[PDB]
């Protein structure tokens, strides 16, 4: 009859944050100390955090202290777990659990548990971009002008910086705002227009810098 | 149930101009109206509250007026710092409602986009993905429509757009549209077309290529 249900979950890159919530049915949380527990991939359970009635005492596993926060909402019956600076070892199924028994005492077991929500922390906090040419052709000519560029794909987090020819080429450069792809990674293109007559008279190199991953890529764009 | 209506939604002007932005309420709101300034990627900043009271730190070239159902933000002597979006807001004890925003930009003449298309690189293709890029360059005003057609079948759900901030030298915008296909899907079709509609184009302009040619 009593039920709990966790919401939030899924994939987080190392160093990231994720917030979980717990809602309930057929009881009021106000009477109960509420807990978060997790089941790690090796199969064992780990107590994560406890929050007492009226929030007077909040307690945390050593492994998460200073990174996790538990809160409660007694009027609408929710418990929250904020998780920050997440680590691979945080990867687990997370359950909210009530401390309780048929008759309440000063120290009861966990009598009711949610079904769990899976939280996965990927080890890579950063990912350097892949850089592809946007090659000039008759299809990227308009009037006496040619366009060329670099597609800077699949990096995380922002930002990347893009120069052209080590900073010697700045006129006619547009570096677009990044877009978040459904993959969770960023992409942008940097383009430059030049006279069609300058093609073949020099090289064009985009210099891509991704500070967060300490990745630098130079890409030559021809013809 | 209070609805706020802001006009115009885009306002194009020059440095030194005096401009007026209007916000009207669907029912009387006394003087319970605020104005915020917002720059791209930043938080809104409160400028004026109770219709006419400037927040500390706000230069006197901003002024708010009005009461009841009609309110005005006036900026007297536009500076570069003032090009931004302005939002009006009715605020009550337990709710608020905003106007739709007014984006204040630099005025210039209509300029058609120059359109450019880029097939995926052979390098990218090897790794299983095809990004097809259409560039709309140096156009004004910012409103523009791009449609992708693959063997004349209109595409939906598989492209993303990005637009630049207004250019500091020629006051134009540029836009990229990127079509992303699996290599498998890409190799199923021949003609890839970017069709562009813009006020400066008498009829829409299509740039296309044939895969592999
Ligand atoms: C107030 O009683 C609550 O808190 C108790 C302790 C103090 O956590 C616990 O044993 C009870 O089951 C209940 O959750
Ligand atoms: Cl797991
Ligand atoms: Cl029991
Ligand atoms: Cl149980
Ligand atoms: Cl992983
Ligand atoms: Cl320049
Ligand atoms: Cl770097
Ligand atoms: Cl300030
Ligand atoms: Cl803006
Ligand atoms: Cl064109
Ligand atoms: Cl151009
Ligand atoms: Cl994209």
């Amino acid at each position: 009859e009593v039920q709990l249900v966790e919401s939030g979950g899924g994939l987080v890159k190392a160093g990231g944050s994720l917030i979980l919530s717990c809602g309930v049915s057929n009881f009021r949380i106000s009477a109960h100390t509420m807990n978060w527990v997790r089941r790690v991939p090796g199969g064992g359970l780990e107590w994560v955090a406890s929050i007492s009635t009226s929030s007077t005492y909040r307690d945390y596993a050593d492994a998460v202290k200073g990174r996790f926060t538990v809160s409660r909402d007694d009027l609408e019956d929710f418990v929250y777990l904020q998780m920050h600076k997440m680590r691979v070892e945080d990867t687990a199924i997370y359950y909210c659990a009530r401390k309780g028994s048929d008759r309440l005492s000063d120290n009861d077991p966990f009598d009711a548990w949610g079904p769990g929500t899976v939280v996965t922390v990927s080890p890579a906090s950063t990912k350097g971009p892949s850089v592809f040419p946007l090659a000039p052709s008759s299809k990227s000519t308009s009037g006496g002008t040619a366009a060329l560029g670099c597609l800077v794909k699949d990096y995380f987090p922002e930002p990347v910086t893009v120069s052209w020819n080590s900073g010697a080429l700045t006129s006619g450069v547009h570096t677009f705002p990044a877009v978040l792809q459904s993959s969770g990674l960023y992409s942008l293109s940097s383009v430059v227009t030049v006279p069609s007559s300058s093609l073949g008279t020099q090289t064009y190199i985009c210099n891509v810098n991704h500070k967060p991953s300490n990745t630098k890529v130079d890409k030559k764009v021809e013809p | 149930a209070v609805v706020m209506t802001q006009s115009p939604s885009t306002l194009s002007a020059s440095v030194g101009d005096t401009i007026t932005i209007t916000c009207r309420a669907s029912q009387s709101i006394e003087t319970w109206l605020a104005w915020y300034q917002q720059k791209p990627g930043k938080a809104p900043k409160l400028l004026i509250y109770k219709a006419s009271t400037l927040k500390t730190g706000v230069p006197s070239r901003f002024s708010g007026s009005g009461s009841g159902t009609e309110f005005t933000l006036t900026i007297s002597g536009l500076q570069f710092d003032d090009f931004a979006t302005y939002h009006c807001q009715h605020y009550a004890g337990y709710s608020a409602t905003f106007g739709q925003g007014t984006r204040v930009e630099i005025k210039r003449t209509v300029a058609a986009p120059s359109v450019f298309i880029f097939p995926p690189s052979d390098e990218q293709l090897k790794s299983g993905t095809a990004s097809v890029v259409c560039l709309l360059n140096n156009f004004y005003p910012r409103e523009a429509k791009v449609q992708w057609k693959v063997d004349n079948a209109l595409q939906s759900g598989n492209s993303q757009e990005s637009v630049t901030e207004q250019d500091s030298k020629d006051s134009t915008y540029s836009l990229s549209s990127t079509l992303t296909l699996s290599k498998a899907d890409y190799e199923k079709h021949k003609v890839y077309a970017c069709e562009v509609t813009h006020q400066g184009l008498s009829s829409p302009v299509t740039k296309s290529f044939n895969r592999g040619e």
